[PDB]
């Protein structure tokens, strides 16, 4: 029944800053820590993410990890940085510098032991864990590097808990680190087989949505990470709150994974349009389904109609009829039958929660597992190869002891995921 | 999270003067150290005085005395102000060996003292010039020791690139060739700028036909502050110095990213003109704002880093990047995908009161590693060769214990470096 | 039913200065001597540590001993130095100088007769003594030297009373006297077989705790000795006050000593964390047990998980359920079964008092007897040997007549304790 | 809890002048003895005048007359001021024997009078110089008697270490060799400092190129006060003089702990710089603040004692110790574990009005016994040897009854002492 969340890397720490904000919004918990809500449900299932400390203080069940105090400090300095206890800030001193080898292989490795100890302390604080969630970037040093290391140890300690992670996937246009594909390649090599599932977030796609449908001209990462948190929070609240359908994360995982190795997801979100049009929108189930199916409302820079859909999850929040939902999902399946895989009859699955997100009447979360995902892997693998041949920045990595044959195997493994998507693309 | 600045030689120190002046301007630091308000660079006293963590080295009393008699004399700790009595004479042989080697131990112990004052030394950077005696001679001597003691810390160097047309030092080729030999192998990254190119910037973008070094160093200071003050300040994408190294150095040789900076605009030029992030970055890929006289279109890019100040929205940056990747003629080396580091600070760009540059609301610094640098080496190759073939001025080094073979060797090391650029140029 | 306490050495005198302060806090006794409390219990069992003198004055049943008036004077000069009667200040003139030989063997020996006379006067003043407690340093001249001498005579007079002592054990990093291990070695030689039990306090560990969990950057010895007194006072109050379990010091001694010679203890204390986190802490029995088990909350520079646990005492103060305590102790035993000794079934014993320490809702005192203790002895013995061979400062000691063969036997005896811990480490 | 200071010779007395001036500064004692407020050193009169328990000996009227005509002439009791008429002439033969032996009985009776004034004599300390006639001659004579009468009291000596380069006394080696012979065997511990080393401290840390003895003795006074005033004052760890002996003397030979003191900082150097306990102790292990010209890195440590004034938290001290034990290059002799005495007084460090040292909030004194001292003896060995081989100046001793064999013997005793250092150096 409970979940532990660990954030890492500057990305992960800033995403989590919005995530937790939202969760407390959902439950009426004040930036200082106490509960000042107003709904029974708000406290009722609070356990999944909060420990109530003496005084009616709620402690977010999460660990903030970094290798630079300053980022942690900036998190702590805002509202909701006060709700986190000092003991959840685990950090070192001297960066990682966006270096996998430092993060995973060497220096960051050193910190992980202290992180894990706190993890253990929290695992004991829970009655019964459902699982763990981690937030991070695929091409980052602590985000992926150190984060991955941690994941391998947590999974080891808890094989029976859900291990998932959401991660920022290097967008085709904006890479920061020259070896960002290298770090990503290494994380695939480690993560894929050490996780139950991973979500693919593309900032470029997010920037398109924010202007494309939301028509906004000023977003920052906090605004885009709001959208990220909308999908993350969407998933777990249902599990928390009363609904109609089947509201268990593990069951979601079961329904979305047809094969042990292909567990990559494309998140999307509805409704998600500018205020101008809000006066011209109608709120129906087909309306949400139109926004959910549309590739432009995906947060991943993929194109599901290019690939084939293996699995689709449609999560609904708010009062909807069962009939309408059933029929519209069927219609989707029918009309987009050319994209769905024939091996899975009725490949579109649903989940229904009766609690709407604060401020909306209804909402829906799109989760997909298509073959289209392989295109991201292909882009990375290719870029990787070029760098691999030149050893760009690999003296930094090999200087910290990372061996090229390990990287070679990592490359293969990327290619293996692509070939397996092809194996089920048919 | 701390770092050390090292100012060697006049060029190093006078640039430093501008740099520390700017840091004072960044926070309102009084000449006496009183700051009413950046402890990554500064060390605090119980009076609320902060000491800039830096070392000033000059083997001739005069420049340090200039510091000692100026306003910032109260700011600097007397132990930070290190001076010898005699000069290197434009000559590595004395700078690195005969003269500078005597005082360096003191210098190192002051550095070590500051290293002990640091709690989390991230690293350091050294300001100097490629042609001078202490500017390059002593400098490499220092690196020889610092790379031992601080082997895992950032070793970033900043140096003035010898102007192809004007140089006051006849044996500058010889000095620079010797430094190549010794710095390539010890340093992590060396950046450089060309005062001649800068003059062109001053006359075309600032509209000034009378630049002095005190103008020239303000502009340099701008660039440096973007990567030193604003990288410690808050932003969206807070990039560290180690991160810089980790995002700018692709090979274990050195590499030499060159600076480009846009906006560099006179107050009147700022009027009637609206810059966007994208427009500023367009300017960044123009030869016209290239801080080194070397043609960006000649070579191919290997690295590129863009660092943003003030009113920058990642949204706009992303669009800008898309166009520089696809619109421009920027050829790039295969090896590299276009992972250009984007640092995005909310920290606004700052301007020196009484300076030439206009108040801007946003600003972009660009670092880049292009294959055209080999031509710069080619320049040095022939200049060195000419002198060395005649053996002009050779007795000024030989008399200090230098070897002719050594000089040949150093040239050859440069040739090897050029060859590696050739290699990179070959795409693969 | 009553206890007599004797403090000696500059250490012991300053520790006692805090100890007695606390005891009077516990009972509402003013620094000047009269009772101004407010609870029935506060006077009810006051007898164990105070004599009520005419006028409703309470006299602490303790003797302050030193060989320099100035330290005694400084003690006397503060609050609670006025509560002690002049007759409890027994001191000479001219130091000891941190010299065992002077303290024990020669000069300090001279004073002991006057000390003992006062001891006798107090033993008569009591109705029925439970025991005696002494506070001192193991490497000090009067602390250990003279103090030990006194102990051997008190034990002789009262074989049937509890003889225990708390002592500062030379920390690995901060020794003051060059022959501090020598003095300590000699005190083992004398003390171990002339005491029922001794507690091992390491200042280094204490300085780590004060910054590690308490996050303090200014402590002095008075702040660290506060922590010491917390453990000392924790033990005796239960004996004094109503509880649930078994609140007798002798019974504690019985439960903690499996073998005539191995009676060394590792004190620890909970809760013991900074105020910041106090807003994020929950107060439960498992919470206290987490702090109690954790080696970092030990006041001894040992590591119980390195050695094996022979005996564990968990003393609780305040209202707790019996169930919860039982279950959590069981859980501890279960989860840390790899550290406990298999010869003792259910090696974790409890004691429960219903009175919380002033200002807290609950608290717990950890007392352990592990094999890990031997590591301290090993460090000392080794250091000793080196000095022994060189006779460092032994001219001072041999100059006062201390013979090297006595020291030789002392060395053996240290080694014997280590071998016996090995004999039961298995 | 009382003690006696003994000032023999100019060096002893002039240092004493600074010492008693400092004690007056410690409590606000007026020149006439009126104190409005440390009775371990002073004896009280019904007027509230306090008398410093000390004896001043000079065999030449002049220096004592200097006292007698100065401000502190009212402070000192006329019987404390003992003077002869003639000098020792730089010569043990007269100082210890021919001349000083005549007056010593008086001197001793004044000492005994004060010993009877003491109620709890803890001990005493003698201030002198290793080279002079009364400075070392008479001094050892005194020890010969004091060690009988006060055999169980502290016998700490403080002496000026003969500068290797400058000495005004041509037979100083001879004097010092004779003292070794007689002091080693009688005294408990002798401390020493080198005025040459001190000059280097004055010029580098105080920035003074004009030190006189009146400066030099202020610095000495600082060190002495740390161990004399502040050890009687309150602290965390109140360390006594007997404790000092019990914590500093490892063998029954002598031993000779050397002084080191940090902070020694000019007022301007104090500005812009924040010392911590740890930073001050870092300075204490630097050769640069070593008060004797003898290289700390040469030898191995045997003893070390650190005494703290003012704002010192044991917490910080502990951390500092950890780093000096592990970070430094301090080699130490096997025999010793690192049980370094830490004295921690709350009593703040004091500064002489009109002095050179900056007001500090905390301070650390270091005593240390290093094997490098044998080199100091080696210096004396050859200096003695040279003279003795030629028999230069020998008639100035022989005429007073000295024996040549005796001189050889004394050298041999020194050689034995050096050999024992050798022994200690051999680790075991
Ligand atoms: N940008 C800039 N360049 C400078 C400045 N001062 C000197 N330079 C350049 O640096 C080189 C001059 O070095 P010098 O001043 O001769 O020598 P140095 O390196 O200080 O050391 P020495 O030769 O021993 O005096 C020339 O190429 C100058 O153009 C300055 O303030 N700013
Ligand atoms: N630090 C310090 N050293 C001094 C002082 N006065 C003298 N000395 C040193 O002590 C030695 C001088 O001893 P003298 O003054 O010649 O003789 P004396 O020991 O007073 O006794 P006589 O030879 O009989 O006059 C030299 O090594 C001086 O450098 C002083 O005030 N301070
Ligand atoms: N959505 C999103 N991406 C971020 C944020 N911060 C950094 N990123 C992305 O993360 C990558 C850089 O890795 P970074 O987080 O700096 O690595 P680390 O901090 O060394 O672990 C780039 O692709 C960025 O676009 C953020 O707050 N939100
Ligand atoms: N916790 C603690 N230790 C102390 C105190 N005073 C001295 N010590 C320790 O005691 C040892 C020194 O012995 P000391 O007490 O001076 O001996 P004595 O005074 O001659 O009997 C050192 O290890 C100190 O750390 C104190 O007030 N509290
Ligand atoms: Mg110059
Ligand atoms: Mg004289």
């Amino acid at each position: 029944r409970e979940i532990v969340h660990i954030q890492a890397g500057q990305c992960g720490n800033q995403i989590g800053a919005k995530f937790w904000e939202v969760i407390s919004d959902e439950h009426g918990i004040d930036p200082t820590g106490s509960y000042h809500g107003d709904s029974d449900l708000q406290l009722e299932r609070i356990n999944v993410y909060y420990n109530e400390a003496a005084g009616n203080k709620y402690v977010p069940r999460a660990i903030l990890v970094d290798l630079e105090p300053g980022t942690m400090d900036s998190v702590r300095s805002g509202p909701f940085g006060q709700i986190f206890r000092p003991d959840n800030f685990v950090f070192g001193q001297s960066g990682a510098g966006n270096n996998w080898a430092k993060g995973h292989y060497t220096e960051g490795a050193e910190l992980v032991d202290s992180v894990l100890d706190v993890v253990r302390k929290e695992s004991e604080s829970c009655d019964c864990l459902q699982g763990f969630q981690l937030t991070h970037s695929l091409g980052g040093g602590t985000g992926s590097g150190m984060g991955t290391l941690l994941i391998s140890k947590i999974r080891e300690e808890y094989p029976d808990r859900i291990m998932n992670t959401f991660s920022v996937v290097p967008s085709p246009k904006v890479s920061d680190t020259v070896v960002e594909p290298y770090n990503a390649t290494l994380s695939v090599h480690q993560l894929v087989e050490n996780t139950d599932e991973t979500y693919c977030i593309d900032n470029e796609a997010l920037y398109d949505i924010c202007f494309r449908t939301l028509k906004l001209t000023t977003p920052t990462y906090g605004d885009l990470n709001h959208l990220v948190s909308a999908t993350m929070s969407g998933v777990t609240t249902c599990l928390r709150f009363p609904g109609q359908l089947n509201a268990d994360l593990r069951k979601l995982a079961v329904n979305m994974v047809p094969f042990p190795r292909l567990h990559f997801f494309m998140p999307g979100f509805a409704p998600l349009t500018s205020r101008g049009s809000q006066q011209y929108r109608a709120l129906t189930v087909p309306e949400l389904t139109q926004q959910m199916f549309d590739a432009k409302n995906m947060m991943a820079a993929c194109d599901p109609r290019h690939g084939r859909y293996l699995t689709v999850a449609a999560v609904f929040r708010g009062r909807m009829s069962m009939k309408e939902v059933d029929e519209q999902m069927l219609n989707v399946q029918n009309k987009n039958s050319s994209y769905f895989v024939e091996w899975i009859p009725n490949n579109v699955k649903t989940a229904v929660c009766d609690i709407p997100p604060r401020g909306l009447k209804m909402s829906a979360t799109f989760i997909g597992n298509s073959t289209a995902i392989q295109e991201l892997f292909k882009r990375i693998s290719e870029q990787f190869t070029a760098m691999f041949r030149r050893k760009a920045f690999l003296h930094w990595y090999t200087g910290e002891g990372m061996d090229e044959m390990e990287f070679t195997e990592a490359e293969s493994n990327m290619n293996d995921l692509v070939s397996e998507y092809q194996q089920y693309q048919d | 999270r701390e770092c050390i600045s090292i100012h060697v030689g006049q060029a190093g120190v006078q640039i430093g003067n501008a740099c520390w002046e700017l840091y004072c301007l960044e926070h309102g630091i009084q000449p006496d150290g009183q700051m009413p308000s950046f402890n990554t660079f500064f060390s605090e006293t119980g009076a609320g005085k902060h000491v800039p963590r830096a070392v000033f080295v000059d083997l001739e009393p005069t420049v340090i005395d200039e510091v000692r008699t100026g306003t910032y004399r109260q700011l600097f700790h007397p132990e930070q102000l290190i001076t010898g009595k005699e000069d290197a004479a434009n000559n590595y042989a004395r700078g690195h060996y005969t003269i500078g080697k005597e005082i360096i131990d003191l210098v190192l112990d002051r550095i070590r003292k500051l290293a002990d004052q640091c709690t989390g030394l991230q690293g350091f950077s050294v300001f100097h010039s490629f042609g001078g005696g202490t500017g390059s001679g002593f400098t490499s001597l220092l690196m020889e020791r610092l790379s031992v003691d601080y082997g895992k810390k950032s070793k970033l160097e900043f140096s003035i690139y010898p102007a192809p047309q004007v140089s006051t030092a006849v044996v500058e080729p010889y000095n620079s060739i010797l430094t190549t030999h010794t710095t390539l192998e010890h340093s992590d990254c060396a950046f450089m700028v060309d005062n001649e190119a800068i003059y062109d910037i001053c006359r075309r973008n600032l509209d000034i036909e009378r630049p002095t070094y005190t103008n020239l160093n303000r502009l340099i200071g701008q660039i440096v502050s973007s990567i030193t003050a604003s990288l410690r300040f808050d932003g969206a994408l807070n990039v560290d110095l180690t991160e810089f190294q980790t995002n700018l150095v692709p090979y274990p040789r050195g590499h030499f990213p060159l600076a480009t900076y846009a906006p560099v605009i006179s107050a009147e030029k700022a009027y009637h003109e609206q810059l966007s992030v994208a427009e500023i970055t367009n300017a960044c890929f123009e030869p016209a704002n290239q801080m080194v006289k070397c043609d960006p279109r000649h070579g191919k890019y290997m690295a590129c880093c863009l660092l943003y100040r003030g009113d920058v929205v990642p949204k706009d940056v992303n669009a800008a990047i898309a166009t520089i990747k696809t619109k421009r003629t920027i050829q790039f080396v295969d090896w590299c995908p276009t992972g250009f580091k984007v640092g995005i600070n909310y920290e606004p760009p700052t301007v020196v009161p009484g300076g030439d540059l206009a108040k801007v609301q946003r600003a972009v610094c660009m670092l880049s590693n292009t294959t055209a640098i080999a031509e710069a080496w080619a320049r040095l190759d022939h200049k060195f060769d000419l002198m060395y073939a005649k053996r002009a001025f050779v007795h000024w080094y030989v008399g200090e214990g230098m070897e002719e073979g050594e000089f040949s060797e150093a040239r050859e090391d440069m040739a090897a470096l050029e060859k590696d650029y050739e290699e990179v140029g070959v795409d693969s």
